[PDB]
């Protein structure tokens, strides 16, 4: 029968987006440089709140995720609010789920305000590449633990003892899966010789996003939900998007060496999205206080749906599993879908998440569907270019996608919007949204 | 289709031929006499057109790339000259493979074995996938024969002399991963580029231009050839004791070959097999192989299998250690075990840790994964969660009592779809049953030292048991990675009752004032590895003792041992390893050498006499001993099958496998040709040498156990 | 239903609440001292699952916590799935709540039941004293950056001409609110200042806690809740908490210096819980459920509740604005409701909280409410005592006193459970329990 999940409220209010706002992205190693990531916090939400003029008290929820976490704030999400000007008996904390933190956000956020506890969220992230708090050796941390609980002095030249030359030298950071060892761009490299991904595709869909997310910049459409960010020595404002590479052709792609396998890969820095930072922070409430506050939502909110998959072969397979529950619950098709936007972490797994949510074959044994998901348009596919353009913030890619698609449908009909995102740990994220 | 054989040759829209090897029968790819002929006819198709550059050869199989030669046309050689002609039809074959100009590869996948890799060497370039079923090897000395064609030759100067003398001697298995860094692989690449990736490789302008250098090049020539074969053949024969041929023959191909040129090792190794392979070991080899596939092969019982995924121990200690072992490490089912003292459950968990880790030591493997069969491994004191485990396993005292009370109250305790077993040490199983609500779901298995070493066990179903209760513990040691053989329950059985004349005529004999060291090293001559006392020690001085009182309650009092001797060493607290003091020195402070035995016992035994019994006689008794018990215990049928009765006691006792086993020897030995020996031994010593009556049968009128064929 | 909300599911069944398990706290020297915080975590959801006959691969959502947290698997519910034998396609998640953690998720987890999307969960978390990881020196955490992101080798040497000073000295952990530098106890002690507490009004209360605590170890009643724990080393298994004291008489540790203040320090370190180590996992899922899989639930649920104020002045009176709250959430009151429990993080920082909810001016003006929330029983106060005995590891306390109470009204026979704790920030936790 219809497994369709309802997103009303116990009055039957459906979930409603009112609105959101982005921090622009800058690469690791460029304005971003240095900056906290919770400092990112205060600013995005500080200036959304004066923008909006919605009171910082009847907010009664937040919720910010975040990539690159960072040891010396905890709970990030207390510090915000007791660093910007909301009411300080809000009852928030913080979550972690891969780069899709900002869907992580949606779904548990959107059930708060399902409850009836509260009425109103905030939904948001900050990620910088450009910060990291990296720790010495794991046994030097070992060999500090004993020296705090040692009583005698002399007791501590012989704990001294135990010590090398290289012991001095820092834990580089990792990226690759803990208990896997293949790194992210190794997963897409083997579906690349796994299904068969040409450099040229993904250098060409390397040139059309550019191409697409630059005439976005040059149409300015992404203008009213991106900050003018000020980096506190004061020196300039940053206004676009630096990451993008506008003035660019494939030919220029196919002369890089690939990254990770330098044997026969199909990847390079080209077609893989490079290390950017930013923020991100978005309003979620229910509409029955938007119409009792006197607001109009800008779109509401249809279904949501997160896999897990296997790690060991083809992790970046979530979207490919996730599309048709989604548009089970929503009772709805990819047919019916005025848009579709999947971020575009590499060239190579988007080739194959679209392949694969045409393949007929694969919805039959892994998923067991009646039928497949269905055939993607490029044409309503990343209309606004993608992750492989603007970058990975990691944490506020999910929003940022989510920013540009409820403009991007309010720039045209209603229609339904529906973003997909794979995610480490053999997980994806999908939705639909309704954008009225 | 009976003319398409395996090797189909296709071209695709390049100038390289892409070949498959889709053998129609078997799901191995196999090597036949007419895959070589039409081979060299497809060959010839192959050149005539001079518009290919290249050549790549493929699996066509998800099971292996090429299994190798088939042992059957092996058995069917009948002299020299067939057995030198398969070798010589190799060659030309091989040599005519190496004789193309253009770039030759070949893609591995599953498995490249003995004829496997006879192609392997026949290719320029070659690439086998990073899936860890791909395995090379020459797995031929085993059966005491040796590869068909240039193996012996083009091999060791592909890869080296020492690698290439030891895979063939010590017949290791050979990963993707060891195999490039050696460099008998050109690269690993992925299985679902294999064939791609070889497009590219066949599109290489060389064949073979920069052959890769040698690092150990300071032996290369006749300086250190002959020092490396003095040593190794002396280590050789110090290890196969001289009653393995094939052994020192292979430094006599391999010298002949690498001195004076290719050609001498064709013929050398084409003559190899003019002896070699018409050898009673290598038949003994070749039979055996085929008993022990055979069992492999069979499933035991008839009924059909049951849901298996969750098994109950009941005994911790170091047994349940080791069963839980190779049941989580290689089986990866899950289990969970009670014991009323965490001790042992603290135990039996360190004691699993003790083994594992040690590969992870070896740096072949990692912690990541270690973890996960810890996980698995699961302990308590109580009998909650227990109402889901498909099979319940007893491994406490053998009290029949406690083990009755206990069988009683585990139903109670657990779902009636579970089936009971017990490792009994005497208890028949129908009497450990007795009272038992589900009998026909009560069997009886039996283990034995650490098995990790040991692949067999014993199937002991009772009166009442259901032929899926066999079914299902039979397909058990299958994916346990052990041999089943089904016995009758019967006191002493098959292995422990052969046994015991094995160790109770080295009791009986060393007490006679004869040297354990010199019959010990003459029996290990003879083919029993491992000598009388050793064994007798370490595998547990009671447990053996403990079957003697019920051996002897069943059968006779042949199975007696000395009395007030073997009993006196196990309560001196001279109990073997176990114990710290047995036989044998164990402090081990000889620089862990082979240390002579502790120089106390001689003056407890009454050791009085000299060798006197000559050391051939003490073998040639031994193997009577457990001959006369072997025909004897198999004369009530308590082995299902000749083959079955055959394999349990090389594999589970020691039996010269260049003998072939028991009744191998038996009509190797004119039959019946041994009785009067055998019957002068018994009017030598005693009626302790009796010749059984089917024995007395088979011998008088002329026959053998086995019609079979011959 | 002015105050009182319904926690019932869509489909009309209640929350039920399930059995668990605990692992046994010790001291961060006396055991568990070298053992990370993921095989905790393994050690107690495998036996917990394997020891009922409840499968692995019903179960669809679960949640730890650590307030404690290693850099290392930034995302720890991934491992505990991977490794401990469950599906592979289960919605693991992690969530932060200093000290409360448990009961962070336990909102969180019944919010996902509450959806339908999820039929049922495990609740639990892991915390460890001995394990904690040693950050580096803030100014050598820049300076590793640049050399990974330098070219040239003659710019590193630049770049190490600027390392000087003690950087080689790592930072040590501190525990402190880093907004505010109160260190838990001083701020504990001013309470005592300002509320009246005296050390021989405490120091029964530690007494006390160390009785009917020791009590309950020696009478065996928390047997089947509390597992006997095994390590690496197997040397030998532990089975009582080795931190509880009970007894030592309460004039004993009376003659001690002060802990925090050392000049009037009402409190010192024997009345003040010290941080213990340990994990544990409960079975969260629905009634219905329950039942048609033919299981019984230890308990049921009945609401939750949870409060922030400002941190500045006696943050951890949380519980005494938490305790209505619930009350009413649920129509119920102190006068209907057998047995209570409080955190006890401290000596003190509780007397008041009982003392304020029995002051009527507390919750006349500093809450709204027309009549104060009501006095307390000792009889009826922690009886298993609290954290002054076993300890307190941070985010395992809260679904320890869960199992404890639960299993105290099977004892009980029945009744409605009430635990309360304070959390960092300005944080209270409380709840109405029902064991049916």
């Amino acid at each position: 029968m219809g497994q369709v999940l309802p997103l009303v409220t116990r009055q039957g209010d459906r979930i409603a987006i009112v609105s959101g706002l982005r921090t622009p992205f800058a690469r690791q190693a460029t304005a971003f440089h240095g900056i906290p990531a919770v400092d990112l916090g205060k600013m995005v939400v500080g200036e959304l709140l004066a923008r909006s003029e919605i009171p910082a008290e009847v907010i009664e929820q937040l919720v910010f995720g975040q990539v690159v976490q960072m040891p010396e704030a905890p709970n990030i999400a207390r510090e915000i609010v007791l660093g910007t000007g909301m009411n300080v008996h809000t009852d928030a904390y913080s979550v972690s789920r891969a780069c899709a933190t900002s869907f992580q956000a949606v779904a548990n956020v959107a059930e708060s305000l399902m409850a009836g506890t509260i009425r109103a969220g905030i939904a948001g992230g900050a990620d910088s590449s450009s910060v990291l708090p990296i720790g010495v050796s794991k046994k030097l941390a070992r060999v500090l633990v004993d020296v705090n609980k040692a009583r005698t002095m002399s007791q501590r030249l012989k704990l001294f003892s135990r010590l090398r030359l290289r012991d001095l030298m820092p834990v580089p950071p990792a990226v690759a899966e803990y208990s896997t060892g293949l790194r992210m761009g190794d997963t897409a490299e083997q579906m690349a010789k796994t299904y068969g991904i040409t450099r040229e595709q993904q250098d060409a869909l390397a040139h059309r996003s550019h191409q697409r997310a630059a005439q976005a910049w040059s149409d300015g459409k992404l203008k009213e939900e991106v900050m003018t960010a000020f980096i506190p020595p004061y020196k300039q404002p940053l206004v676009e998007d630096n990451n993008i590479r506008g003035n660019s052709s494939l030919a220029d792609y196919a002369k890089l060496r690939p990254a990770f396998d330098r044997k026969h890969g199909t990847v390079t820095a080209a077609n893989s999205t490079p290390l950017t930072d930013g923020a991100a922070a978005v309003i979620l409430m229910t509409e029955s206080r938007a119409k009792e506050l006197g607001l109009v939502p800008l779109g509401y909110l249809r279904s949501y749906a997160f896999t897990a998959i296997d790690v060991w072969q083809d992790m970046l397979l979530g979207p490919a599993w996730s599309t048709p529950l989604a548009l089970e619950r929503a009772g709805l098709t990819m047919s019916d879908l005025t848009l579709i936007d999947m971020h575009e972490a590499f060239a190579a797994q988007t080739l194959a998440n679209i392949q694969l949510l045409g393949s007929e074959r694969f919805a039959r044994e892994a998923l067991g569907r009646a039928h497949a998901t269905g055939e993607v348009d490029d044409s309503k596919f990343n209309v606004l270019g993608g992750s492989i353009a603007y970058g990975h913030p990691f944490a506020a890619t999910g929003a940022r996608m989510i920013t540009q698609t409820l403009h991007e449908l309010r720039r045209r009909g209603g229609g339904f919007g529906l973003v997909t995102a794979c995610a480490a740990g053999g997980l994806g994220a999908a939705m639909v949204l309704e954008a009225e | 289709m009976e003319m398409t054989s395996a090797f189909t040759l296709n071209v695709r829209l390049d100038n390289i031929a892409v070949i498959t090897i889709d053998v129609p029968g078997e799901k191995m790819n196999t090597l036949k006499a007419e895959f070589a002929s039409q081979v060299r006819a497809i060959i010839k198709q192959l050149r005539e057109n001079k518009e290919l550059r290249g050549v790549v050869f493929v699996s066509a199989k998800p099971d292996n790339f090429i299994a190798g030669a088939d042992i059957n046309m092996i058995g069917n050689c009948k002299t020299a000259q067939e057995a030198e002609a398969l070798a010589r039809q190799g060659q030309q074959l091989m040599a005519e493979i190496h004789a193309l100009p253009i770039q030759v590869i070949a893609a591995i996948h599953g498995a490249c074995l003995g004829g496997g890799l006879e192609l392997a060497l026949a290719c320029h370039g070659r690439v086998c996938t990073d899936d860890p079923k791909t395995v090379l090897g020459l797995p031929e000395v085993q059966l005491g024969l040796l590869p068909g064609s240039g193996g012996t030759q083009r091999l060791p100067r592909l890869i080296g002399v020492s690698t290439a003398l030891e895979m063939i001697l010590t017949g290791k298995q050979l990963r993707a991963k060891q195999a490039l860094k050696l460099g008998l692989v050109d690269d690993v690449v992925p299985h679902s580029i294999l064939l791609e990736a070889a497009v590219e490789l066949a599109k290489k302008e060389r064949p073979s231009s920069r052959p890769l250098p040698v690092r150990e090049r300071i032996l290369a020539g006749p300086l250190g050839r002959a020092l490396l074969f003095k040593m190794v053949g002396k280590k050789t024969e110090h290890k196969t004791q001289g009653n393995y041929p094939a052994t020192e023959r292979i430094l006599e191909v391999v010298e002949t070959g690498l001195a004076q040129g290719t050609s001498s090792g064709y013929d050398a190794e084409a003559r190899a097999f003019g002896e070699l392979a018409m050898t009673p070991q290598s038949q003994a080899l070749r039979s055996i192989f085929f008993a022990s596939t055979d069992v492999k092969k069979d499933p035991g019982s008839d009924a059909p299998p049951a849901p298996l995924n969750s098994v109950g121990i009941l005994g911790g200690g170091l047994m349940g250690g080791g069963i839980a072992y190779v049941t989580a490490c290689k089986a990866g089912i899950p289990v969970r075990i009670k014991d009323i003292n965490p001790q042992g459950i603290n135990h039996a968990l360190k004691y699993s840790w003790d083994q594992l880790e040690g590969k992870v030591r070896r740096r072949h493997l990692k912690a990541s994964e270690r973890d996960k069969q810890l996980a698995l491994i699961s302990g308590t004191t109580d009998y909650r969660g227990f109402a889901h485990r498909d099979l319940i396993i007893e491994a406490v005292f053998e009290n029949l009592e406690l083990k009755q009370q206990m069988v009683a109250e585990v139903e109670q305790n657990c779902a009636a779809h579970t089936i009971f077993a017990s490792n009994t040490s005497s208890l028949p199983i129908g009497d450990i049953a007795a009272h038992a609500t589900r009998p026909e779901q009560v069997i009886g298995l039996h283990f034995f030292s650490p098995v990790e070493k040991m692949p067999l066990v014993e199937i002991i179903p009772h009166a009442g048991t259901s032929a899926q209760t066999i079914a299902t513990t039979v397909k058990l040691a299958k994916k346990q990675g052990k041999t089943p053989i089904v016995v009758r329950d019967k006191a002493g059985f098959y292995v422990n009752r052969i046994l015991a004349p094995y160790i109770n005529e080295a009791i009986r004999m060393l007490t006679q004032g004869e040297r354990v060291e010199h019959i010990d090293a003459a029996l290990v001559k003879f083919g029993f590895p491992v000598g009388p006392i050793q064994l007798l020690d370490e595998v547990g001085i009671d447990t053996g003792t403990k079957i003697i009182p019920v051996l002897e309650a069943a059968y006779g009092e042949r199975f007696s041992a000395p009395a007030n001797v073997v009993s006196s060493i196990l309560n001196d607290d001279r109990k073997g390893r176990k114990n710290g003091r047995g036989f044998y020195l164990y402090g081990q402070k000889g620089r862990k050498s082979k240390k002579q035995v502790d120089p106390a016992i001689y003056p407890l035994i009454g050791t009085q006499g000299q060798g006197r019994i000559s050391a051939p006689q003490v073998a040639e008794r031994c193997v009577m001993l457990m001959l006369n018990e072997a025909v004897r215990c198999v004369d009530e049928q308590v082995i299902r099958s000749v083959r079955d009765g055959d394999i349990g006691a090389v594999f589970g006792i020691g039996f010269p496998p260049f003998l072939g086993g028991p009744f191998r020897y038996i009509d190797s030995l004119g039959a019946g040709e041994v009785v009067a020996i055998m019957q002068r031994l018994a009017t030598q010593y005693g009626s302790r040498f009796t010749p059984c009556e089917r024995l007395v049968e088979m011998g008088a009128r002329g026959e053998s156990f086995w019609k079979t064929t011959a």
